[PDB]
RNA sequence: GGUGGGGUUCCCGAGCGGCCAAAGGGAGCAGACUCUAAAUCUGCCGUCAUCGACUUCGAAGGUUCGAAUCCUUCCCCCACCAC
RNA sequence: GGAGAUGCAGCAGAAACGACACGGCUCCGGAAGAGAUGACGAUGAUAGUGAAAGUUGAGGACUUCCGGAGAACCGGUGAAACGGGCAUCUCCCCUGCCCGGGGUGCAAGCCGGUUUCGGCGCUUAGCCGAAUGUCACCGAAAUUACAGAAGGCGGGCUAUAGCCCCCAUUUU
């Protein structure tokens, strides 16, 4: 099972995402699902059709698991998911 | 107190096998690209955890290449047992030939028949 | 218990086992099974649940997946192999023709409400 | 300004690219022992605290099938120098 | 670019770096069943191909095992295999340039002094108990961020203040 406290570790790929707050205004609003992975970037398909490059360190993205709803840093989801599961500790500090 | 019941190799083995059952839920419909993103990325993490396939995916993929063979579509599946019994797995993307040998089944069969021809 | 995907009944078992009986018109051997389902001249399969080595018929059930026919399993090889006609055991039998079970295998298209 | 070096468990300290391989010692807890206590021995030894399994080898990136170890960068800690 | 040596742990696989022993293939010896019988066979039969591979698919049909020796082909494993790779070390096979070779380093080294001190090296800034101060303004490159000489020069790395130039995502 996917684990919101796992979900650090866990893969992106294959899960619903919508992203709520970020630098960028016009990528608030976005809805879909998770295709590619890369560094600091997913790569999201919308249900209506549109591909979008969305790096992560800019935004906040909120995971839909089964049922849940987890809200999550990018700056969190700094790495490669290859290297994010070798492991990846990241402490942050929005002071 | 247990909190972390889920170790690192455990959700590991998690990772490959939903990476890998997405590689066949997405290589059906038409992106082998994906499906072989996929693959690569299943591979790597393989080599990465020193964690072996599991025997399901075990023989769907291609090592050379690394395009997740459909069988029929881009893959042929041909049984052969004339002179040794094996089940070849022909990749019709770039041309790697694989195969199974069942060798030792056949003797383990073959040493079955044996005691049941001595006890008889 | 790796390649099988549903738990098969034992009626729909002894089902399959009448309409390869009554068929007699059939494919025995996974090679030609295989081309069956490759040509799409096959309107079922019956795969045994007891094979040892796994993969004869492991390349079978997912082939009908992407084909479309509709394939179904029974426990045992050596039953499967006095219903196909042979003293010796037979891993899967794919049915060309069926004749008077014709109906019988409008029954075994209810495996499709075991797939779901 | 300069040379030869070191950073690993609470503290002193080893460690071939490989199964917590992590030598360990002292410390804490528990057992054993004793009238009590010291000394000796046993297990946990960071966690679950029975076997066993996971994390940390100053930090990051990269190579590799795989990093305490191999490469680069950022650091700190030593020793001694005015004549 | 070539040669030589080492390593690619553990597990798995016949086999982890040169080739091989091993199983499918051929021969010989022993045992068991059998002449309109019986053994075997869709987990594949007499059966062929440069036998990786592919076409074949049954009143098909004379077989199976063990041990020993050999021309050709083949390895369910693993990241990587009857064969080509990877990394390290040392030599010889090249091309061009330059000729003293090493070791320590200015807190080197030298002098008055003979423990300890002062002078040279030392400066178109040259201190050493480590000097280079404050304000305004043109401009817009400005004391604002990283940040300070200690014999001097040249290369490379690290961290960013202001403007200029170039490139990318969102966007329209
Ligand atoms: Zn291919």
């Amino acid at each position: 099972m996917i684990t919101p406290h796992n979900i650090l570790r866990h893969e992106l790929i294959g899960l619903k995402v919508e992203i709520v707050e970020a630098k960028n205004k016009a990528m608030i609003g976005i809805k879909g699902k998770v295709v590619d992975e890369t560094r600091n970037t997913l790569v999201i398909e919308k249900e209506d059709g549109r591909e979008v490059v969305i790096p992560k360190d800019i935004a906040v993205f909120l995971f839909q698991l089964k049922g849940c709803k987890v809200k999550v840093d990018g700056r969190l989801l700094i790495g490669r998911p290859e290297e994010r599961l070798k492991k990846k500790i990241k402490i942050l500090y929005p002071y | 107190k247990k909190f972390l019941e889920k170790k690192l190799k455990k959700i590991a083995y998690e990772r490959i096998d939903i990476l890998m059952s997405l590689a066949e839920e997405e290589a059906k419909k038409g992106n082998w690209d994906r499906a072989k993103r996929y693959v690569y990325l299943a591979r790597r993490i393989a080599m990465k955890m020193r964690i072996r396939f599991p025997k399901k995916w075990k023989r769907r993929i291609c090592k050379k290449c690394g395009t997740f063979l459909l069988y029929g579509r881009n893959a042929r599946v041909r049984i052969k047992s004339k002179r040794y019994p094996h089940v070849v797995i022909t990749c019709l993307e770039c041309g790697a030939i694989y195969r199974i040998p069942m060798i030792r089944e056949k003797k383990e069969k073959r040493r079955k028949k044996l005691e049941e021809r001595l006890k008889a | 218990a790796v390649y099988v995907k549903f738990k098969v009944p034992e009626e729909i078992q002894k089902e399959l086992l009448d309409a390869v009986a009554k068929a007699q018109k059939i494919k025995k051997g996974a090679n030609e099974v295989t081309k069956a389902v490759e040509r799409g001249i096959a309107k079922l399969v019956i795969i045994a649940e007891d094979v040892k080595p796994e993969e004869v018929v492991a390349h079978l059930p997912y082939l009908c997946e992407e084909k479309g026919i509709p394939y179904a399993y029974v426990a045992s090889k050596q039953d499967l192999g006095k219903a196909a006609g042979l003293e010796v055991a037979a891993s899967s039998v794919a049915i060309i023709n069926e004749g008077d079970a014709e109906e019988l295998k409008v029954l075994i298209e209810k495996v499709n409400v075991l797939k779901q």
